[PDB]
């Protein structure tokens, strides 16, 4: 069942790329999971034919969020999953955006996706072209900086202790009782895991000639 | 970060040869070195003192009286910063306990009226006699005895005759004690009370305030009339102050018919 | 004439969270508190406990 | 270059007081796996005063300095660079040192020698 | 339970699931030309084994479009390994699927008149 | 989330620096206007022209910034400032971070040559 | 025993300043404390090997250290504001006041190229370059020139030894002095066909030497014998020397009959590769002379009033006036800071990013690994805040532009860890030769050992108790450390 199912996946999605040829770069399936590889700017029409089609209706919004690699010069990746809750079907798209370029927002056509973007704003610093309300959320009203990102350090820049003398909480930098120790430094100097395994089907690799 | 803007250096020595080294920064989870012990921080000029002293790391010795009073001194600084034992001025030994690792010491024990245990001549003169005798059998450096304005030793008014009472004994015991004697306060001429307690710290550290009388009082001389229709020696400039002015602290149709009213 | 005491670890010491970025290390930084009640789900036997403890110093009080 | 020190949220001095330093991390000469040492570490040098100090109560290693205990890991030098003026900062690229390529036999662990042994191996 | 930690015959490259892990079939725009024109190891279109790679090559540099690799694919193609075998669209797929009863007597959880089915 | 909340406009980022400056001039306008209700609000100890003279101090501080995007996202960032100061979001200790140097001189001893620095080695 | 897990260590990547060889350590700290250093791999330089004097002198690095300014009060220091003995030294300035050639400035073993630039640049600016170093015969130019680098350096590179056919050392026992490159020479010896031949003190080497003598007039008949056959029949030799014959005063006669013989031989000295080439014993003393850190004619002629001690820790109770004003300025304390009126507590390698340059010629940093303890501070900002209380403004504040005044003395220092030949070194072993022709005569001194002992020396060796019983343990008199008997 589930080698056919992963090969019925890789079909499905080969499909969808040929559909649209001018927004889908890529699409990569690992274990009952498929993401689809699409530019920024591509971002709300291939949304559209995910709501849209009847055999790509996915109409629901779960979450979505970056990640940042400094290593790119692209630094996020922005991520969206989808629920088709008719054909019990998830799907997953990858976009992308530098700290200073946006990507555009899908609170147009998924309703619950504004507060998700915003929270994904805050955390990473991620622009949502497009967006009402559009601010913080869930950090520190005054707060400078953004936190799930790696220039950020781990106990961050400030911290808060009532003055006596102002007769209020001051904002002040970070003087710690106690230093933080990570223990990273010392993992293992051997390589981990091996490479591993295809679950590609046969259907889908290149021919090797003759 | 936080800097020492309460120091001149990293590296002092006290006068009685103690080695200090201030650790990193300046901020509230570093220590100065310094040892303080503050008699009457539970009081008002006290409150202020070490919200200063134990702002840096200074590890400030609280004696106090009563449980309740003292408890708000305990946000003010770190971990092992602020330390509080009991006292009393009458047991000795509490006093003799008190004194034992201080840097710097000072009293704002001041009473204005009689109790049925404490008269004037009990709190003011005979008070800071004992304690001041204590600080004289440990050698401790840079002794501070905060006095009151007007405090003549030969006056009309008990207090100000036993405040300069006061001072003349802790003078006659210790020759290397300061005797600051600030103005009115008012903290929420008259002097702004953060005034005098940055004065006070100002004085705490440096060298060249020994055996110095003060008088801090503020820019400008008012009557009491004035006070209450506007709420209706050495000086700061020894010290490099400019004191608040009391006057800037003192305060420290148609839409209608567009609108709807019963929806 | 108020008091406070301090359930949890989360909420004296900063805790589990101790090294956050968005986080007091402990309520000692802005209210003073006069008994702990130590433990990251401490039981309502130990919450129980702190307020007997807490009765106790309130009652030698007597202001 | 688009200077991103304004729009991070970062405060001025860690862009304008402290020096940073790009490394590939060594081969530890303990153990002889290799796997650590093709990520580009990003990493800040101390501070003088700040660094630790010892605790007066326990003796806990308190710290002034806030990016400690951070690390990054770039591909590429290029990438590392980049990033790292691309924030704002001063970097120090520190150049890896590999080893030589030398051939080994085992045959060499015994020749004839013509003249003195001059050494005995022992195996 | 004993057959996991039995003293005989238990090499842990057997009972080894960490390493044998599967690998993200990662799709360029580029390997699905391959895939419509090179054809695949199930059904290749390559003949000339020395002429292969050189066939191969120009598509890994950039020879020809997708767009024209949809073009030049015949109806076959087209209706093998894009479409479905009669013309349709695949269908968004799902790993076991869910048929669902109705429980509509006394075994239901809730009598008429209570708005709650109680599906299965 | 239909509605927005009272203040706010959806962000959107302008193709020319002119629309921009227009832009930045009507948010100055807005903070401008907005002053006065900011001393009752947040219970300030100070005047007025204080916070119109530090509104413009703030954007003094980016007048010189010559990347359009980073001109977009300081917009950005500014209306999102707005946004939290005219309402009731931020308290009355937020608020004042803007002021550190009003409300307070710390003590003696702010270093300036390097003797001052280097006494408590560089602070 | 070891007292933290590799898991909780902080690794630091760090030049060793102990040996001339300059190689690389890691350093390892819980982040008060050093723990530990060990070989990061260099493919020249060391070749995963490390001297033992390199890491057991952890030991030294927090046990006798100094952690707060002293001033001498008669007999007896005290401790001190750091203004006060910084303010004392200002006085005695004005007090004794040393008009020019007064103001000595000596330094020592293993200290940073840019303390050597600060304390330069104040001497030079007060009026007065008696300039010199710690060995003995420091107060004269070391007879061959700080102009033209390859003089002084390690010529042929660090590589070029494995490529040797036949070298001869001079006045040097390379298996204590620069422990790692008799790695290097027994590699060669042991891979190749190699000839070795010794003039000096009567070594054991783990190699194979041949004796030829204990004078000069041994080292001419050997040069002038049999091997002005080798040498000239060889490709790729190097003629190889010891820094412990500038130590000797009939030096220059010294270096006239080799420069002679490499200008006279074509195949020790031609296009592509330098042999002539000399060893050092510290990481300074072959980066000061990159500084010009040397004393004048005049300077070697007058008896100082303010002396100044950077390090200089074989100084000896005759090499200072009686009347002289002494301050030392160290990391730890030593017979160095025994002569002194004020101590300088100084940051040692290890708490500071310094710049470091070895006998091949290398530009290396050290990164900071852990803060100075108590109240020390970096080297060279303790001389540029004195130079604040003297008459002396330095044109620097910030470290940038100390590494641009570096670069200006000369930017192979600021160029770090790249090695560069030299075309110059043709007409350097002819520069080199005319200064000493004639000028001392060779007398029949016997050649002595450099270092009466390996494991005591530089400052941090004397200090540790590591050393202290690694030296008795090892002094050969006993059974134990004898292949026979
Ligand atoms: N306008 C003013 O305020 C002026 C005040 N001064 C002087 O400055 C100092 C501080 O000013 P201020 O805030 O007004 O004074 P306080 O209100 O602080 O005086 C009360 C403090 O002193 C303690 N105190 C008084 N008597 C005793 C005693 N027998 N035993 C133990 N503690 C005692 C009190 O103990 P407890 O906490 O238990 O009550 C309390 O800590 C005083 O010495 C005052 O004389 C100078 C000129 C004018």
């Amino acid at each position: 069942r589930y080698l056919q199912h992963v090969s019925d996946l890789h079909q499905y999605a080969k499909y969808i790329m040929a559909a649209l040829p001018k927004y889908i770069q890529g699409f990569s399936v690992w274990k009952d999971e498929l993401t689809l590889h699409v530019a920024p700017s591509a971002v709300i029409p291939v949304t559209t034919f995910l709501r849209d089609n009847t055999s790509t209706q996915y109409k629901s919004i779960i979450d979505i969020t970056a990640v940042d690699y400094p290593s790119r010069e692209n630094r996020f990746e922005v991520v969206y999953n989808f629920l088709s809750v008719r054909h019990n079907s998830r799907i997953r798209l990858k976009t992308y955006a530098t700290e200073v370029t946006p990507v555009p927002s899908i609170t147009c056509l998924y309703e619950g996706a504004n507060w998700f973007e915003r929270e994904a704003y805050d955390m990473y610093g991620v622009f949502f072209e497009g967006h009402p309300d559009l601010r913080r959320i869930m950090t520190d009203y005054g707060f400078e900086g953004h936190p799930l990102r790696k220039d950020f350090p781990l106990t961050g820049y400030t911290e808060v202790r009532w003055d006596e003398e102002k007769r209020r909480v001051v904002y002040e930098p970070l003087e710690l009782t106690q230093a933080f120790r990570n223990f990273s430094a010392g993992s293992t100097a051997w390589e981990p895991v091996g490479p591993g395994r295809d679950d590609r089907p046969d259907s889908f690799k290149l021919p090797t000639p003759k | 970060m936080n800097s020492f803007e309460n120091l001149a250096q990293d590296v002092n020595i006290t006068r009685s040869g103690k080695t200090l080294i201030a650790k990193g920064t300046g901020g509230r989870s570093s220590r100065t070195g310094y040892t303080a012990t503050v008699f009457g921080a539970n009081g008002f000029l006290g409150s202020y003192l070490t919200a200063k002293l134990a702002k840096h790391g200074t590890t400030v010795v609280v004696p106090y009286r009563e449980e309740m009073a003292k408890r708000h001194l305990k946000v003010t600084g770190d971990l092992g910063v602020v330390n509080f034992l009991e006292m009393d001025l009458r047991n000795l030994e509490s006093i003799d306990e008190a004194v034992r690792h201080s840097d710097i010491v000072v009293n704002l024990i001041g009473r204005e009226y009689e109790t049925k245990n404490f008269n004037y001549y009990d709190v003011h003169v005979e008070g800071a006699r004992r304690i001041a005798e204590a600080v004289k059998k440990h050698n401790i450096a840079r002794y501070i005895h905060v006095s009151a304005f007007n405090a003549e030793i030969d006056s009309p008014s008990e207090f100000n005759h036993t405040k300069g009472l006061g001072e003349q004994v802790t003078k006659d015991i210790v020759p290397w004690a300061t005797i600051v004697r600030p103005a009115p306060m008012f903290g929420r001429n008259p002097v702004h009370v953060i005034d005098v307690a940055a004065a006070l710290e100002r004085i705490c550290f440096d060298d060249s305030t020994v055996a110095q009388t003060f008088e801090l009082y503020g820019p400008q001389k008012f009557t009491q009339k004035q006070i209450i229709d506007m709420v209706s020696a050495k000086t700061f400039n020894d010290l490099d102050l400019t004191p608040m002015e009391l006057p800037d602290l003192m305060f420290k149709e148609n839409k209608e018919k567009t609108f709807v009213h019963i929806l | 004439p108020r008091w406070v005491i301090s359930m949890g670890s989360c909420a004296n010491g900063g805790g589990y969270y101790h090294f956050s970025y968005s986080v007091v290390r402990g309520c000692d930084r802005i209210v003073p508190v006069d008994v702990y009640v130590p433990g990251c789900p401490p039981t309502s036997e130990a919450l129980m406990y702190g307020v007997f403890q807490l009765q106790r110093k309130m009652r030698n009080t007597k202001i | 270059v688009p200077a991103h020190e304004i729009v991070s949220g970062a405060p001025a001095e860690l862009s304008r007081n402290r020096v940073v330093r790009i490394y590939q991390q060594a081969k530890p000469a303990t153990q002889s796996g290799e796997y650590g040492t093709f990520a580009w570490r990003l990493d800040w040098d101390i501070v003088d005063v700040a660094n630790r100090w010892e605790n007066d109560l326990i003796g806990w290693q308190s710290s002034g300095d806030y990016m400690q205990a951070t690390q990054m890991k770039f591909t590429s030098k290029e990438s590392a660079i980049k990033f790292a003026n691309k924030q704002g900062w001063d970097f120090y690229i520190q150049e890896p040192h590999h080893r030589k390529f030398r051939v080994k036999q085992y045959a060499n662990n015994f020749v004839h020698s013509y003249g003195k042994l001059k050494h005995i191996r022992t195996k | 339970s004993y057959p996991t930690n039995d003293i005989a015959e238990n090499p842990y490259w057997k009972r080894d699931h960490r390493r044998a892990y599967p690998q993200t079939a990662f799709f360029d725009q580029k390997t699905v030309t391959g895939l419509l024109e090179l054809g695949s190891e199930a059904t290749p279109r390559i003949a000339d084994g020395e002429a292969g790679t050189k066939a191969l090559a120009n598509i890994a540099n950039g020879g020809v479009s997708f767009t024209q690799a949809l073009g030049k694919s015949s109806k076959d193609v087209i209706y093998g390994e894009v479409l479905t075998v009669n013309g349709l669209p695949p269908v968004a797929p799902t790993l076991a699927p869910k048929q669902w009863k109705i429980i509509e007597g006394e075994a239901a959880i809730y009598p008429k008149g209570y708005p709650c089915r109680t599906f299965h | 989330a239909i509605i927005a909340t009272a203040f706010a406009e959806t962000v959107k980022f302008s193709g020319s620096k002119q629309e921009l400056q227009k832009r930045t001039l009507a948010l100055y306008r807005q903070f401008l206007r907005g002053a006065p209700t900011f001393a009752d609000l947040y219970e300030v100890q100070f005047s007025i022209p204080t916070i119109r003279t530090k509104i413009r101090q703030e954007f003094e501080r980016h007048r010189f910034v010559d990347d359009l995007s980073i001109q977009n996202v300081l917009y950005a960032k500014g209306h999102m400032e707005y946004q939290e100061c005219i309402n009731f979001w931020k308290q009355q200790a937020q608020f004042l971070k803007y002021f550190p140097e009003e409300d307070d001189i710390q003590g003696r001893h702010q270093p300036s040559n390097f003797v001052d620095k280097f006494l408590k080695n560089r602070a | 025993a070891f007292r933290a897990r590799p898991w909780e260590l902080k690794k630091t990547e760090s030049i060793d300043v102990m040996d001339a060889v300059g190689s690389n350590i890691r350093i390892d700290s819980k982040g008060v404390e050093v723990m530990r250093v060990i070989p990061r791999v260099h493919e020249d330089v060391n070749e995963e090997w490390i001297n033992d004097k390199s890491r057991f002198a952890c030991d030294g690095l927090k046990t006798q250290r100094l952690t707060t300014p002293l001033i001498r009060v008669g007999d007896k220091f005290v401790n001190a504001t750091w203004d006060d003995a910084l303010s004392t030294i200002a006085k005695a300035y004005q007090q004794k006041a040393p008009k020019g050639d007064e103001f000595k400035a000596v330094a020592g073993a293993l200290v940073e190229v840019e303390s050597m630039v600060a304390l330069k640049d104040m001497t030079n600016a007060l009026g007065s370059e008696n300039t010199t170093t710690d060995t003995p015969n420091g107060n004269s130019a070391p007879a061959h020139g700080i102009t033209f680098r390859s003089n002084y350096l390690f010529n042929s590179s660090i590589a070029g030894i494995e490529d040797a056919d036949a070298i001869l050392l001079v006045g040097t026992n390379p298996r204590r002095e620069a422990a790692v490159m008799n790695a290097r020479i027994r590699k060669a010896w042991l891979r190749q066909e190699l000839e070795i031949a010794s003039v000096g003190p009567t070594l054991d080497a783990t190699f194979d030497v041949a004796e030829l003598g204990n004078t000069h007039a041994d080292l001419e008949k050997a040069l002038s014998g049999e091997f002005g056959e080798v040498l000239k029949n060889a490709k790729n030799p190097l003629i190889i020397v010891g820094s412990g014959i500038t130590d000797r005063e009939d030096a220059g006669a010294f270096f006239n009959t080799i420069g002679k013989f490499v200008e006279s031989t074509p195949s020790v000295l031609n296009e592509n590769w330098n042999g002539y080439n000399v060893l050092q014993r510290s990481a300074s003393r072959a980066g000061a002379y990159d500084i010009g850190f040397t004393p004048s004619d005049e300077a070697s002629k007058t008896t100082p009033k303010m002396v100044w001690l950077l390090g200089a820790d074989e100084v000896a109770a005759s090499d200072i006036p009686a009347d002289a004003f002494v301050v030392y300025q160290g990391h730890n304390g030593d017979v160095g800071a025994q002569f002194a009126d004020v101590v300088l507590p100084g940051a040692a390698y290890t708490e500071k990013a310094g710049t470091y340059v070895n006998t091949e010629g290398r530009s290396q940093i050290s990164r900071a690994a852990t803060g100075p303890p108590g109240g020390a501070r970096e080297d060279w900002k303790i001389l540029r805040a004195v130079s604040e209380y003297l008459g002396v403004a330095l044109p620097y504040e910030d470290a940038y532009e100390v590494r641009d005044r570096l670069a200006e003395i000369s930017p192979s220092l600021v160029r770090y860890d790249l090695v560069e030949p030299t075309v110059f070194g043709d007409v350097a072993v002819q520069h080199s030769l005319v200064g000493p022709n004639g000028s001392v005569t060779p007398s029949s001194a016997p050649l002595t050992e450099t270092i009466e002992n390996f494991y005591m020396t530089d400052s941090i060796s004397r200090s540790s108790p590591t050393m202290a019983k690694s030296s008795i343990a090892f002094n050969k008199d006993n059974k134990k450390n004898q292949a026979f008997a």
